[PDB]
């Protein structure tokens, strides 16, 4: 009947005492019951479960580094986690310490992470995605059941959204999958549905996230890895390569009537989209091809539809928003300093104004009290170096000054900008233009000392992006040189500073 | 087998 | 027996093997025990459930938006969409992706959507609305081995319909609810996942049923769809309704069906556009046209009650003059141009969210000692605008033709002369700097300027935003010229006909085109 069924698969001895006992069970009771439906049932989910049969996992870095890039462009740093840890699963056959996690913004590709690493490592592929038997029918339990459905005895397990999944409410505790995650509770893991202790060893766990606001007992066995966003030339490469093949095959377009240029997604990228990921410039590209389609059954004259940089105001609307640019057109009493956000990275002008009055000081521009410190602390470093500078040192009480940044209704805050503002004081103070190709950054202190900075990397794409030829540095930010992309360190003549005299000399046209 | 909805 | 509607039905043949075995299952017990009506009632579901009967989508274009444009009148983008739709499934069977979602504030028409989108694509009509729901029972029903048990409503709307491939207008997302022991948030994740449509797995019906053909168009007032829901979903945010198009949903839509609703025959009754625009104007604010559906039918109830107590007159004619006499005194009121120049008063231009309009920036200097006070429920962005304007005119003095001294001996008050409404932003930047020059200097601004634009220290008019409540709300008041910062003329080419033809605007880059402009004598 199916004990040819039950020693067919040659389950472990523990189940198929359970197992031929409900066998010796099912011999003494009726067949078209219910109950017996209950017993049918609960020998088939165990002749489902693999207790066997693994997939041989791959040891070679190679071919897991290709087929690592076959899918996904720029995440090298995770790349190299998994290789590493392929590396030590190549040795050790069995890693049961921490789990990989992957934290970053929504739009990076963390969850098809899941896709490369399955068929990059060779096991097969069960994402959970978080956020007993009796008389009425029960099935297995989800963790369980995803082993079953794959059939595998070493399938690559996803947790996905874990900041999602713990919410406000009264939902699932820490507890049943702390118990899958640490390494001696694995052993023996007995399913309420089915009573038998199965075994998770051997199974590989990937967890994503988009904080690290994890409960307490499961960050203690995550490993946060970062997900940094996208920069312009990695978009462009992301949409040319990966992202405009799928929206032609979901849209089967057939590849002689429509050519998005790179000015088209370069356009999307910096005029019509301000996120961290790809996902927005999805929803553009699939508005572009829709409205392809559209323009081809509507209009049978014109076959083959050309979209560039001109002709995006025809399709997907008007420019939603808008970068900043190098206003090198003149150089007047105003810098031109850097601003550092999650979306990216930002020029940031910063103007003086210094009239004859009594000396009131006005700062303008939804300012945050750092940065007003910041242009207290640049004021008093102009106050003590008046006299070489070549200032009437009476200009505190002779002259009002007034410090605005243009885009208002835009919160600023940050400790950074600081010697730009002094470069802005000293050049409204002394009449002396400031050089519109030179971008600053940094943090002054009254001594005249440059401080460092943080996310040097997208303060110079937006200088990159903007126009900037000079870029003044803090001259402990040299460090971070060393992840610039070297098209961006051949255009930019970055200059380490470590005192205001090496940027009043640099950022001033003529000299002090 | 009869369902009954609490509160 | 039945084999003929089990064998009829063409089932798939899980759902076939399954319904046979549980026909040989009830071929030998007692029609009258409890099983037997449990699995004859089942059996009665799998029949009437609709597995292959499937309807025509419609192809063609021109014909789908006339079944689209003579319900609604002007959701071009939202019509515009469905009319790519059309156009992919012209090459594709089943689309891929997120469904359709229709964001609005009320009275929009994003529900009354569903019966167009339904004609415009020969699909049949289903409505499911989501406002109070707790429990997953209702998406997924209970199991077999309940007393009363069923399947969710989606199974039984399916059934209720009898042909896949609906339409479906899930109708309020974002007004669903939470609960203990389900959530039918997370089921209807499982009804909107491309990977899970081709398996459902009702519990009622432990098949699995194939949902990959079912369109999907729901709706919501706001973005509160819950993070598992909205990354699955495309917004379209209808925003409000221009006076213009609202007396077009008016005159083409509201007048007709609000005759018949009240039952007007035909010449006792007659209202023309001009008792509309004093409808829209001065009697309503919102966005939408529910509120103007419901003062035209006030307007026809009022008319009945003056004819069946007459019987005198047998027509009524409502203008823009006797509207007072039915709807009583006019509820609100916009701004509206000056009939002269002022000497201290610009026309600034207001964006809220149902619309624009014109505000008045009233500045007066005194002498006496430096001083300088803001009044009229300023926001810190204003208020930091208005003093970044102040140093504006503080440089540049002598070429002006200010006495530069001018701040240590007058005393200047900037009020916007509302009072009670708090304004904040920056675009009223420049309109705000000529004002301050005009009482500097005795120049008179001219009354037929608007100005709208944030101000920089050295003089240039960085963009603004919502351009076209501005001009649609300047071109009602009477204004002539409107002064625009030069890098929002590309928002120019959104503009109706009439309003660029009627305006004289014009794209400013510093602040001395906007004082050769805006003021009546040169500077
Ligand atoms: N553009 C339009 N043309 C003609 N009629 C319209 C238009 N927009 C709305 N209506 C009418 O307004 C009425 C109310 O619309 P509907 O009930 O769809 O509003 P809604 O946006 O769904 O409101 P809520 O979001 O509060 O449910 C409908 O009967 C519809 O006929
Ligand atoms: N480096 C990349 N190369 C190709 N595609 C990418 C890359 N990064 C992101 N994407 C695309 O962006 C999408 C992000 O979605 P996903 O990562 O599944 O959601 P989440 O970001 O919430 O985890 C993916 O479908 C993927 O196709
Ligand atoms: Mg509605």
């Amino acid at each position: 009947a199916l004990k040819r069924k039950i020693e067919a698969a040659k389950m472990p001895k523990d189940a198929r005492e359970k197992t031929e006992a409900e066998l010796q069970k099912l011999k003494m009771m009726s067949p078209m019951s219910a109950e017996a439906t209950v017993v049918r049932g609960y020998i088939d989910w165990m002749l489902q479960v693999p207790w066997n049969s693994r997939s041989k996992v791959k040891k070679d870095l190679v071919k897991a580094q290709e087929v690592l890039d076959t899918d996904h462009y720029g995440l090298e740093r995770v790349k190299d986690r998994i290789l590493e840890y392929l590396a030590v699963q190549s040795r050790v056959s069995k890693i049961k310490g921490p789990i990989l996690c992957l934290v970053g913004p929504p739009g990076v590709g963390k969850t098809s992470l899941g896709q490369s690493i399955a068929k990059a490592t060779g096991r097969q592929y069960v994402r959970m995605a978080l956020g007993r038997r009796t008389y009425i029918g029960s099935m297995p339990g989800k963790l369980i059941q995803k082993m079953a459905k794959v059939g595998v005895k070493n399938p690559l397990f996803l947790l996905d959204q874990i900041d999602k999944m713990a919410s406000d409410m009264r939902g699932d505790p820490a507890s049943a999958l702390l118990e899958v995650l640490d390494p001696e509770q694995n052993v023996a893991f007995n399913d309420h549905y089915l009573e038998v202790d199965y075994d998770l060893s051997d199974v590989m766990f990937v967890a994503t996230s988009n904080s690290m606001n994890i409960p307490a007992p499961l960050l203690d066995r995550m490993e946060v890895i970062r997900l940094s966003g996208y920069t312009e030339d990695e978009k462009l490469n992301i949409a040319k390569q990966h992202l405009l093949p799928k929206q032609f095959e979901r849209n089967a377009i057939k590849k002689g009537e429509l050519t998005i240029d790179d000015s088209a997604i370069m356009s999307i990228i910096r005029y019509y989209t301000r996120e961290a990921g790809v996902r927005s410039l999805e929803r553009e590209i699939s508005k572009l091809c829709r409205k392809a389609v559209k323009n081809l059954l509507m209009d049978k004259t014109v076959k083959h539809i050309e979209i560039n940089g001109d002709n995006l105001k025809d399709f997907l609307g008007v420019q939603k928003v808008d970068y900043g640019r190098a206003d090198t057109e003149n150089r007047v009493g105003q810098v031109t300093g850097l601003a550092w956000t999650e979306v990216g990275g930002d020029l940031l002008t910063i103007e003086t104004a210094c009239v004859p009055g009594k000396g009131k000081l006005t700062y303008t521009g939804s300012l945050g009290e750092v940065m007003q410190e910041s242009i207290q602390a640049a004021l008093t470093v102009v106050r003590a170096r008046a006299d070489k500078l070549g200032i009437n040192p009476d200009f505190y009480e002779k002259r009002d000054i007034h410090v605005h940044v243009p885009e208002g209704a835009t919160p600023k805050d940050g400790p950074s900008a600081g010697i730009a503002m002094c470069t802005a004081l000293v050049s409204c103070l002394t009449g002396n233009p400031v050089r519109a190709d030179v971008a600053m950054t940094g943090e002054i202190t009254l001594r005249g000392l440059v401080l460092p900075i943080g996310g040097l990397k997208e303060k110079l794409l937006a200088a990159h992006r903007g126009g900037i030829k000079v870029v003044l540095i803090p001259d402990d930010n040299k460090r971070d040189l060393e992840e610039i992309p070297d098209n961006v360190i051949a255009d930019l003549e970055i200059h380490p500073v470590k005192r205001i005299d090496d940027v009043l000399a640099i950022a001033l046209e003529h000299p002090a | 087998a009869a369902a009954a909805a609490a509160a």
